[PDB]
């Protein structure tokens, strides 16, 4: 009734008012690249990896944040869209450390996998990289903040879901840093969830450090029994041993979060 | 009456650190009542 | 009929009659110079009439973008829901080379304060927040003193000018961030957060300061509104070419004999502006290397183009640059043009807010490359690499600062590539 | 040069004594009433600056105080202090010399002004003299480009400087007095040196050029 018709690569899709370009593309099975957007956090629109071309529009729009207007044709695979992604991926990897072998995120990194699919295959950065100081926010989350890509997922999660306004951005420009400024431990019952939402190896699990790589773990879908919520989990095993516990999505029980005791 | 050889803006030579806020405080009596969103803060 | 040459504006047609502070800036000096005259009639005329006068006036924003003011101010001329409506006056002048807004505040404060009321009445706003950068402490105090005089005279506040319209004027000081000149970063700073621009949509006219409808107008764009309403839109539109009408404030700075701020008609040829008001280039017009027509954000142009180029939005677009804030930065042949523009990239690296990737990581990247072009510690194949890097920042960023960092580099490569490659050849010979 | 992480030190920590004077609490009450009810966080920038004017700089205790007065989480105050450059998170000299060095001031030999101060005070850029009297830093455009190399001391602009003139300002500041602010080359403002080129006729009084309808 109140749906409006938009086009994704020419294919018609009916969407509700206020639906974003990123969400319109989901209905046709297309997943726009992303680093800062999470469907359970507020929109930020800072990583700029979701830039997509709209036919007849000179300027690329941010799919995560741009509401889709009636009659728009979203070009998710045009040259302008492909060049936009390679440009953003080039900037995103410019100051990034060559830590993949020693980084716990290697093999399940949203920066690695979107560099292989949407970025360029080589570097033209001839300068010196930027290194940053490491914060200590507790005995659960290990912070190697040279890997941070300033996406602010942890900031929005710690604030909107855990209700703890202890993480923020200090500095400005290329020296902007995510942290607590003061020496403070991020100890909430949901603190361990910033490990998952962080798309890079900046925030990893200290108990799990260096113990496994994602490809070699076997995934068993089970139920948490630490409380009466019955959270759905994934039990990661390797060679007969339990390596870690990850959340498993369930919209009606736990969404994609678990408590620290469960984790 | 057409004196144009004098810089008629010299008051600021004597302004002090708290000059700006003192003027702001003196203006509070003229302000109209502020609007209210309906809550004491976004966190309430 | 329509004019063919522009310039030589008469003092009988200059809006800012106290641009140099030679008269009394306080009230009763502004009134003697035509301010606060017959303001009640303008307010009682109606918001539609005021907007109609600004639309016919052809006035365009003096902040650096030059959008049609009359069209923009009509977005707030809509039915008022429960939320209040504000007007934000952008006195955060921080664009390198720009000083016009500093003079309006410290010498003609009552023109700005009247413009707030006239602009507010057009937009149906309840109050005006004037954001002025924190380094303009003395200027902000002058503005605050003038606002007190207006309140005591009944000009603003309860029943402004006897019009029956309530309007407050608040002055808010920034804390030293050039990015807070952006219309959405300025709003965030007023709300007590970091000066990080928002994405659009929503536009400030639908969701702005405190989440309420808002319009961000530059100091010059507002200070001229009362005069336009008094003298009509026809008088203001009679200046400059079509779609470039009005009288503009210019800041000639750099390598000139008499660096000054002066008001001059739109479309005035750049050569006439420099020679007539600034006393020519240092060393003679033949000693001119390049000019930045509208502050650092605009790309430079060489001597060959300055001889027949008019100073207006349309004329400078055909020259691969922009009018910007009408700040003219002149560089003579003794200047190190590569180092002049490299320091401009270093400026943007220091003012980038860090929010978004292409400017947090790109403008810093362009800084390091430029710092190696000054010394020639690069090979010529990097010039085209620097051209592409700039094109990946331009239009891929949240705000226009990322475009403002790319454009200076593009102008340098466009008009001074031989100087770049010569510099690298010198370095290669020595360190062979 | 300025780190953005706070490590506690004896002179800077949550226990360092800070509290607004009774006079400032009256000023804060006027500031907090410039904004709609329910948006007190809008007062962070003014109040956080008012703390610096009283104290000269912002220790970690000063930030925590503004957080509780406005009822905002302390981190949201740390973000503002670290974002803006006019906030001093370390002690500075009572005279903070800020020499503009952006291109328009650079083209008019602002390097000579910088050399003049470094020789006279014997300090490098970013250092404080060994008497807590002067601190020197380079800053971006201060909005006075039309004026030749200019500096800012605290709240005053000293314009059209030359290496000779800037040294006099330091001498005048050194003993007891506050030098007059503004150009130091015979000008008064942005006016063109060598005689005005515009606004040379008596300004027209009220009611001039007014259209018939209005
Ligand atoms: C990085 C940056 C800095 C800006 N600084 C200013 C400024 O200092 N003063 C101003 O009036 N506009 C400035 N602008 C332009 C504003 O975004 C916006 O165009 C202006 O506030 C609208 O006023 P107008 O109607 O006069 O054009 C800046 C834009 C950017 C991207
Ligand atoms: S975060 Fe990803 S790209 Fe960066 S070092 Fe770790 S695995 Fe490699
Ligand atoms: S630490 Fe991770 S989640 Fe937080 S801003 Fe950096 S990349 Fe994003
Ligand atoms: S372009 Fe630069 S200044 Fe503008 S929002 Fe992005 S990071 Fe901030
Ligand atoms: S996913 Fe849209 S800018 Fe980050
Ligand atoms: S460049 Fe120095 S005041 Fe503008
Ligand atoms: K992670």
């Amino acid at each position: 009734s109140n749906l409006i018709e938009v086009f994704v690569d020419g294919q018609s899709v009916m969407v509700e008012p206020g639906t974003t370009v990123l969400q319109a593309c989901e209905k046709v099975g297309m997943q726009i690249p992303r680093f800062c957007y999470h469907e359970r956090l507020s929109v930020a629109g800072n990583c700029r990896m979701c830039l997509v071309e709209i036919e007849k529009a000179p300027k690329v729009v941010a799919a995560c944040a741009m509401p889709v207007m009636k009659g728009w044709n979203i070009l998710t695979n045009s040259e302008k869209t492909k060049k936009a992604r390679e440009g953003v991926m080039e900037f995103l990897l410019a100051n990034h450390p060559l830590d993949c072998p020693i980084c716990d995120q290697g093999g399940e990194c949203d920066l690695q996998d979107q560099s292989m699919m949407f970025g360029s295959d080589r570097s033209r950065f001839l300068e010196g990289k930027r290194a940053v100081e490491d914060k200590n926010i507790g005995p659960l989350v290990k912070t190697i903040m040279t890997r941070c890509i300033q996406c602010t997922r942890c900031i929005r999660f710690a604030s909107e879901i855990a209700g703890v306004d202890d993480l923020g951005t200090t500095g400005r420009g290329n020296d902007m840093q995510v942290g607590t400024y003061i020496e403070k431990m991020f100890m909430s019952e949901l603190s361990g969830n910033i490990i998952d939402i962080c798309p890079v190896g900046a925030l990893t699990s200290k108990p799990y450090a260096f113990t496994a790589r994602p490809w070699e773990t076997r995934k068993t879908e089970s139920i948490d029994v630490m409380d009466a919520v019955g959270s759905n989990i994934v039990v990661s095993t390797r060679t007969g041993e339990v390596m870690r516990i990850l959340p498993r999505m369930h919209e009606d029980i736990n969404e994609e979060w678990i408590s620290d005791k469960t984790r | 009456p057409f004196d144009n050889t004098t810089y008629k803006n010299l008051q600021h030579h004597d302004y002090s650190t708290y000059t700006f806020l003192d003027l702001n405080l003196d203006l509070s009596k003229f302000r109209m009542p502020q609007p209210s969103s309906g809550r004491e803060s976004p966190r309430h | 009929p329509k004019k063919t040459s522009f310039g030589s504006l008469k003092d009988e047609d200059r809006i800012f009659t106290n641009l140099y502070g030679r008269h009394d800036w306080r009230l009763k000096g502004a009134q003697s110079r035509g301010d606060w005259y017959k303001t009640k009639e303008i307010l009682l005329k109606g918001p539609d009439w005021i907007l109609g006068e600004v639309k016919t006036s052809g006035l365009r924003g003096r902040g650096g973008a030059g959008f049609p003011t009359g069209l923009k101010w009509s977005f707030m001329n809509k039915p008022s829901d429960g939320r209040p409506k504000y007007l934000v006056v952008n006195a955060d002048e921080g664009e390198p080379g720009t000083c016009k807004d500093r003079e309006i505040i410290r010498h003609d404060p009552h023109k700005l304060v009247e413009g707030c009321l006239v602009g507010g009445r057009a937009m149906g706003a309840r109050a005006a927040y004037i954001y002025i950068r924190g380094e303009f402490y003395n200027e902000a105090s002058n503005l605050q003193v003038a606002i007190r005089e207006a309140y005591e005279a009944g000009l603003i506040g309860k029943n402004a000018c006897g019009s029956g319209y309530d309007f407050d004027v608040f002055v808010v000081r920034g804390a030293g961030a050039y990015i807070c000149g952006e219309e959405t970063a300025l709003i965030e700073s007023i709300e007590g957060k970091q000066g990080k621009p928002r994405l659009k949509p929503p536009f400030p006219a639908d969701v702005g300061v405190f989440g309420c409808p808002t319009t961000v107008a530059n100091v010059e764009t507002v200070a001229v509104s009362p005069t336009i309403c008094r003298r009509g839109g026809a008088w203001f539109a009679s200046f400059g070419r079509e779609r470039n009408s009005g009288t503009k404030l210019f800041n000639i700075s750099g390598h000139v004999n008499n660096p000054c701020t002066v008001e001059e008609e739109m479309s005035v040829p750049l050569k006439e502006l420099i020679e007539k008001h600034a006393g020519g280039v240092t060393g003679g017009w033949d000693n001119l290397l390049a000019v930045i027509p509208g502050g650092s954000s605009t790309p430079l142009i060489p001597k060959s183009v300055c001889e027949t180029v008019l100073m207006d939005f349309d004329a400078l677009i055909q020259a691969q640059t922009g009018l910007g804030t009408a700040a003219v930065i002149v560089m003579d042949r003794s200047t190190d043009i590569v180092k002049a523009i490299a320091r401009l990239i270093e400026f943007y690296k220091h003012e980038s807010c860090g929010q978004c990737t292409p400017c947090r990581e790109g403008v810093d990247w362009m800084n390091k490359v430029m710092a190696r072009f000054v010394r020639g510690d690069a090979r010529p194949a990097e010039i085209d690499s620097l051209w592409e890097i700039s094109k990946q920042i331009e239009g891929h960023t949240i705000c226009a600062l990322g475009d403002g960092a790319a454009w200076p580099v593009q102008g340098l490569i466009r008009h001074f590539r031989p100087e770049l490659e010569e510099r690298m050849q010198q370095f290669a010979q020595q360190h062979q | 040069g300025a780190l953005f992480v706070h490590r506690d030190t004896p002179e800077n920590n949550p226990e360092t004594p800070f509290d607004f004077t009774p006079e400032n609490y009256k000023r804060i009450e006027a500031i907090v009433k410039n904004y709609p009810e329910g948006h007190k966080a809008a007062a962070v920038l003014p109040v956080l600056d008012l703390a610096q004017r009283q104290n000269g700089w912002l220790p970690i205790s000063a930030m925590n105080k503004v957080a509780e007065i406005l009822q905002v989480p302390p981190m949201r105050v740390y973000e503002v202090a670290t974002f803006y450059t006019m906030y001093n998170r370390k002690p500075v000299g009572k005279y903070h010399i800020q020499v503009c060095t952006t291109t328009p001031c650079m083209l008019r030999n602002s390097d000579s002004i910088l050399e003049a101060i470094q020789k006279k005070l014997g300090i490098k850029v970013g250092e404080t003299t060994p008497d807590k009297l002067f601190t020197l830093i380079e800053v971006e455009c201060l909005g006075a480009c039309v004026n030749a190399p200019m500096v800012q001391i605290n709240d005053n602009y000293y314009e059209d400087l030359t290496p000779k003139d800037i040294e006099e300002i330091i001498d005048e500041l050194k003993a007891g007095k506050i030098p007059k602010p503004g150009p130091r080359s015979g000008r008064f403002s942005c006016e063109p040196a060598g005689g005005l080129t515009s606004l040379t006729e008596p300004p027209k009084g009220p009611g001039f050029g007014v259209q018939a309808g209005l």
